[PDB]
C-alpha cells in the first residue's frame, strides 16, 4: 500500500552473508546463557 | 501494520531489542524507565504490574551485568540513602552493533594471516561482552590448562593497548550530568566567605576548575599507564591480571566514522587515491577528536560567550595535537616514492571538500570540526535523490545556496517546466525538508493576499529522517521474532537433536529470508549512524 | 531562453565538452548547427548552474568548472544496478508509511 522503497533492496553478497552468521549465534549464546 | 506505525518513538526500538535476545521480564522494566525517566526500585513496583519486589532486583541485577543501565545515589539528610536508576544510551548500542564488532577486529588487525585464533579472537570478542564484565582470571580457568595460554594471554596486550578495551570503573558507568553535579559544589565550597568582590565572577572559579578536572576524570580510564605490569620473570609485557574490563565503543565509533569517510573518498576521486587515503587514516584512528563530545553533552550551553568556547578550544585541540599531524614522509613505507605521495595528496587540498584542506607547509592533517557537516550534507541529499525523482535533488540544492526563494526566481535560477515542480515540491513539504515563510499583504493574516517564502532550516531537516530511520530500524526486527512465533514447533526440535524430509524445506525458507534481514539491517545502519555526529 | 522545453538539448552537449576537459563555451556553441538565435555570456552562466545543483560538475575559483566524475556513475552512493525484489517479500523497507 505504501510506495517508494529505500534504495537498499539487494541480493545478499558473500561479503556479508558470513557477517550475518555472527548475529544468530550471538543470540543463541546469550539467550541460552544465564538470563 | 497500522497499530505500530503511529504512536511509537525510539522507545519502540529500545523495548524490543532487549526483548530480542534476553529475558522478557526485563523488557518491560526499562520500557518503564525510558517512558517515565528516572525512578527508584521502591516505587518501581506499582508502576509495573506482576513483578514482585525482590523479583525486580533479580531482574535488575540480570540487566545490570551487561551495563545497560546506570544508577546514581543521593541521600536525604534526615533520611537514609536512596539509589536512583537511569537508562544507558550506549550500553544498549553494544548488543545492537554486536554483529559489526566482529567484522572490524579482523579488518583493523591485518598483521596475522591464517592464525589459529581466527576462530578464537572472534570468540574472545564474543567472550568479553556476552557475559557482561570480564577479568583476566576468568578465561584461563577454562578447560584449556595451557594450550599455549602464554600466547593467548600475551595476545591481548596487542589487542588492548591499541585501545577500546579500557578497564571498567564507576566513571563511565555513572551518568555524566550527575558526575558534573557533585564536583561543581566541591570546588564551590573550596572558596569560602571573605572573598567579596565580583560575586558573579566567583562562580567561574569552580567553573574553570571543573573543566580542568572533568577532562582529567575522563582521562583516568584513558590513562593507559595503570593497565600495565612489566613482569621481570618469564615475560616482557602483560596487563594487570586483576583488572575487570569490557569493550569501549569510543574507538569503534571513531573507527566506524573513518569507515564512512573512505566511501566519500571513492565517490569524489578514483581508485588510486582512495587506496592512499585509507592508509593514512588508520594510523590516527586510535587517537582522534571525540565523536560524542561529552563536554558539549551537558553544561552551560545557554550563553554564546561560552557556547562558542566549546569549539574554539576544541578546534585548537585538533590542529595542535602532536599525535596526528603527519609529515608526509612516514606514509611511503606503510603502503604494501616521495613524489607520488605528494602528487596524490596534492589534490586533497585542491578539492572544495575540506579534508586535508588547511595545513602548515610540510605537515598535513585532516580536520573534523569543519568536515562532518559536509558529510551530513552529503548523505542527506542523495537519499532524497533515491527515494523520489532526481528533479527533487535539483530543487533541494537550489534552496541551499539561494536562501528564502520565492516562486518566480526558481524559474530564473533553475529551469524546468512549470507544472512538474509542484508535483515534486509538495512531496518535499510533506517530509519537512522545505518550510513555509509567510508575509501578510493585508491585516489579520488573510491567506489570499499573501505570498509564501521558503527556507532550508538546516536543523529540523535531519531530525525528521533520523527518527524515520530509528523506527525503520525498529520495524523490521519486529518481523524477526514474530517470524519465530510461527514455525516454533520445529525450531524447538532443531534445538533438541544436538529428521522428517518434507519438514526440512520449511526450515530453509524461514532461513534465507531472515538472512536477508541482517543485510537489510546493516545497510540502513550506515545511513543512520552519520546523524550521530552532533 | 524560451519557456517551453528542449533546453536539455543545449544542456546535454555542454557537459560533454567539459567531460574531456565560461568564455571557452561561447565559441563552441556557435558551431554544430544548434537551433539558437541569440546567446549571451549571462545565459551560459544560467545554463551551467543547473548542473551544479545536480552535482554533474563543480564550480571552482569563481569562474572555472571541474567535473564531479558522474561519468563513472553514468556509464553506499551506488543507486544504479540496484533492482529490488518487490514481489512475494513481505520484509521490505519503505521510506514512507511512518507518517
Amino acid at each position: 500500500f505504501p510506495s517508494i522503497p529505500l534504495p537498499i533492496n539487494g541480493p545478499i553478497t558473500n561479503k556479508e552473508r558470513s557477517l550475518a552468521v555472527k548475529y544468530i549465534n550471538f543470540g543463541k549464546t546469550v539467550k541460552d546463557g544465564p538470563f | 501494520s497500522l497499530e505500530q506505525r503511529t504512536l511509537n518513538p525510539d522507545l519502540f526500538l529500545y523495548k524490543e531489542l532487549v526483548k530480542a535476545h534476553l529475558g522478557e521480564r526485563a523488557a518491560s522494566v526499562i520500557g518503564m524507565l525510558v517512558a517515565l525517566g528516572r525512578l527508584s526500585v521502591r516505587e518501581l513496583v506499582e508502576k509495573i504490574d506482576g513483578m514482585d519486589v525482590d523479583s525486580v532486583k533479580t531482574t535488575l541485577v540480570s540487566l545490570t551485568q551487561l551495563r545497560c543501565v546506570k544508577y546514581l545515589q543521593e541521600t536525604a539528610i534526615s533520611g537514609k540513602k536512596t539509589t536512583y536508576y537511569y537508562y544507558n544510551e550506549e550500553g544498549i548500542h553494544i548488543l545492537l552493533y554486536s554483529g559489526l564488532i566482529i567484522d572490524e577486529i579482523i579488518t583493523q588487525m591485518r598483521v596475522n594471516d591464517e592464525e589459529e585464533h581466527k576462530q578464537l579472537v572472534a570468540e574472545i570478542v564474543q567472550n568479553v561482552i556476552s557475559l557482561g564484565s570480564l577479568t583476566v582470571e576468568d578465561y584461563l580457568s577454562s578447560v584449556t590448562s595451557d594450550s599455549m595460554k602464554y600466547t593467548i594471554s600475551s595476545l591481548f596486550v596487542q589487542l588492548c593497548e591499541m585501545g577500546y578495551l579500557i578497564q571498567i570503573s564507576k566513571l563511565h558507568y555513572t551518568p555524566i550530568e550527575d558526575l558534573w553535579q557533585f564536583l561543581y559544589e566541591k570546588h564551590y565550597k573550596n572558596i569560602p566567605r571573605n572573598s567579596p568582590l565580583s560575586d558573579l565572577k566567583k562562580r567561574s572559579q569552580a567553573k574553570m576548575n571543573a573543566k580542568t578536572d572533568f577532562a582529567k576524570i575522563i582521562n583516568k580510564p584513558n590513562e593507559l599507564s595503570q593497565i600495565l605490569t612489566v613482569d621481570p620473570k618469564t615475560s616482557l609485557r602483560i596487563v594487570k591480571p586483576t583488572v575487570s574490563l569490557t569493550i569501549n565503543l569510543d574507538r569503534f565509533m571513531k573507527g566506524r566514522r573513518s569507515k564512512q569517510l573512505i566511501n566519500l573518498a571513492k565517490t569524489r576521486v578514483g581508485s588510486v587515491t582512495a587506496q592512499v587515503y585509507k592508509i593514512a587514516l588508520r594510523l590516527t584512528e586510535q587517537k582522534s577528536p571525540k565523536i560524542r563530545d561529552p563536554l558539549t553533552q551537558t553544561g552551560l550551553l545557554q550563553d554564546l560567550e561560552e557556547a562558542k568556547s566549546f569549539q574554539d578550544e576544541a578546534e585548537l585541540v585538533e590542529e595542535k595535537t602532536p599525535g596526528l599531524t603527519f609529515n608526509a614522509i612516514d606514509l611511503a613505507r606503510h603502503l604494501p616514492s616521495a613524489s607520488l605521495i605528494n602528487s596524490h595528496l596534492k589534490i586533497l587540498a585542491s578539492s572544495n571538500f575540506p579534508f586535508l584542506n588547511e595545513t602548515k607547509p610540510g605537515v598535513y592533517y585532516v580536520p573534523y570540526s569543519k568536515l562532518m557537516p559536509v558529510l551530513k550534507s552529503s548523505v542527506y541529499e542523495y537519499v532524497i535523490a533515491s527515494t523520489l525523482g532526481p528533479s527533487a535533488m535539483r530543487l533541494s540544492r537550489c534552496i541551499r545556496d539561494n536562501k528564502l526563494v520565492s516562486e518566480k526566481i526558481i524559474n530564473s535560477t533553475a529551469l524546468m517546466k512549470e507544472k512538474d515542480i509542484r508535483s515534486t515540491l509538495a512531496s518535499l513539504i510533506r517530509y519537512n525538508s522545505v518550510e513555509i515563510q509567510e508575509v501578510p499583504r493585508t491585516a489579520d493574516r488573510s491567506a489570499s493576499r499573501a505570498v509564501f517564502l521558503f527556507r532550508c532550516k538546516e536543523t529540523h531537516s535531519y531530525n525528521f529522517m533520523r527518527q524515520n530511520l530509528e523506527w525503520n530500524m525498529a520495524n523490521l526486527l519486529f518481523k524477526k521474532e514474530k517470524l519465530k512465533q510461527e514455525n516454533s514447533t520445529l525450531l524447538k526440535k532443531a534445538n533438541r537433536d544436538d529428521l522428517l524430509p518434507s519438514e526440512l524445506n520449511q526450515l530453509k525458507m524461514v532461513n534465507e529470508r531472515e538472512l536477508n534481514v541482517f543485510a537489510r539491517l546493516s545497510r540502513l545502519l550506515s545511513l543512520w549512524e552519520v546523524f550521530q555526529m552532533a | 531562453e524560451l519557456d517551453i522545453e528542449f533546453i536539455n538539448s543545449l544542456l546535454t552537449i555542454v557537459w560533454r565538452f567539459i567531460s574531456e576537459n565560461t568564455q571557452e563555451i561561447l565559441e563552441f556553441i556557435t558551431a554544430a548547427q544548434v537551433a539558437n538565435v541569440e546567446l549571451t555570456p549571462s545565459n551560459i552562466r544560467s545554463l551551467c548552474e543547473v548542473l551544479v545543483y545536480d552535482d554533474k560538475l563543480e564550480k571552482v575559483t569563481h569562474d572555472c568548472y571541474r567535473v564531479t566524475l558522474e561519468s563513472i556513475l553514468q556509464m553506499i552512493f551506488n543507486y544504479f544496478k540496484m533492482f529490488p525484489a518487490s514481489k512475494h517479500d513481505k520484509e521490505v523497507v519503505y521510506f514512507d508509511e511512518w507518517t
